[PDB]
């Protein structure tokens, strides 16, 4: 059966400003089936309090979800999203870049 | 302008792990306003926009009753489709359903939709005439027969042309602050040297609504489609959207390039340049 | 407001 790989974007709600409160986002989209594991990471470690949007889908039937958590960026803290899905042989890790 | 209301339903079988997972969501345009999750404690339809919180218990009890019925339908459907496709009891499968209505800038009915997918592909869909059915394959032709004999399309047509659009207009008025609004993109550009002889120009659109936007780069006025990195439009989390488009430019040629932004919230399309 | 759904596939 159909299996489509998630597109993954990791980004902040607001333009990042060090020491200013914000939300870290990981948007996954274009995937099928809907079972997906998404973690937000701080310095390589799983952030505990992460929420997500209600599962929905596009006209082509592929699913999308937004995972998000409060965060205050600093100069040195590194963030990433780690995604697993049936289409991925190993978890896919995308690093947060404040200009992407 | 034009508006739409859409409901989306997903059910996923969980053999050996209880009843199928069912999730329903409702949107007006690009704004979610209700949800139901089978696995949540409340077992009720729940508000997800502030303007719908004003509807009374009679609305919420009614939506809860109807959404449970949508859930039941999918539970039956999963078993039916498993049968039709001769599939085993072990595997997890997905049924999706979408329906809704469009109104034009006059707020009058424009178009209706009602569509089903099994395991990620079209199963059966109501045609645009709201009177006939498109069956994706041999199994769906059986459903089509059943539905034609039960006059299912007639009942859907009456909803899509009537109550769908009446409720859409009600929501537009009750959520006027949220729904009849546009948030124009806030734009900027960044420049980042990727080597001694190339630089990335990134053209940003932030905090816009609705999601529809066109972001393009030109070089000497010529479209740079095949040379532009364009990310999918993405939700900010606060009801607004973001997007960017980037070109790698030879260092020294920055002035040849223009970024063009088209969005309903703009008074005129924008042209941005790095100096 | 949701459709009053009745039919199954």
């Amino acid at each position: 059966m159909i299996q489509r790989t998630p597109k993954i974007q990791v980004y902040s709600r607001h333009p990042a400003e060090n020491g200013k409160s914000n939300f870290l986002n990981c948007y996954v989209s274009g995937f099928h089936p809907s079972d997906i594991e998404v973690d937000l990471l701080k310095n390589g470690e799983r952030i505990e309090k992460v929420e997500h949007s209600d599962l929905s889908f596009s006209k082509d039937w592929s699913f999308y979800l937004l995972y998000y958590t409060e965060f205050t960026p600093t100069e040195k803290d590194e963030y990433a999203c780690r995604v697993n899905h049936v289409t991925l042989s190993q978890p896919k890790i995308v690093k947060w870049d404040r200009d992407m | 302008g034009s508006h739409s209301m859409r409901y989306f339903f997903t059910s996923v079988s969980r053999p050996g792990r209880g009843e199928p997972r069912f999730i329903a969501v409702g949107y007006v345009d690009d704004t979610q306003f209700v949800r139901f999750d089978s696995d949540a404690a409340s077992q009720r339809m729940e508000p997800r926009a502030p303007w719908i919180e004003q509807e009374g218990p009679e609305y919420w009890d009614g939506e809860t009753r109807k959404v449970k019925a949508h859930s039941q339908t999918h539970r039956v459907d999963l078993g039916t489709l498993r049968g039709y496709y001769n599939q085993s009891e072990a595997g997890s499968h997905t049924v999706q359903r979408m329906y809704g209505c469009d109104v034009g800038s006059d707020w009058r009915f424009l178009r209706g939709y009602h569509q089903y997918a099994y395991d990620g592909k079209d199963y059966i869909a109501l045609k645009e005439d709201l009177r006939s059915w498109t069956a994706a394959d041999m199994a769906a032709q059986t459903t089509k027969h059943k539905w034609e004999a039960a006059h299912v399309a007639e009942q859907l047509r009456a909803y899509l042309e009537g109550t769908c659009v009446e409720w859409l207009r009600r929501y537009l008025e009750n959520g006027k602050e949220t729904l009849q609004r546009t948030d124009a993109p806030k734009t900027h550009m960044t420049h980042h040297a990727v080597s001694d002889h190339e630089a990335t120009l990134r053209c940003w659109a932030l905090s816009f609504y609705p999601a529809e936007i066109t972001l393009t780069w030109q070089r000497d006025g010529e479209d740079q489609t095949q040379d532009t990195e364009l990310v999918e439009t993405r939700p900010a989390g606060d009801g607004t959207f973001q997007k960017w488009a980037a070109v790698v430019v030879p260092s020294g040629q920055e002035q040849r390039y223009t970024c063009h932004v088209q969005h309903e919230g703009l008074p005129k399309p924008l042209t941005l340049r790095w100096e | 407001s949701l459709f009053n759904t009745v039919a199954t596939l």
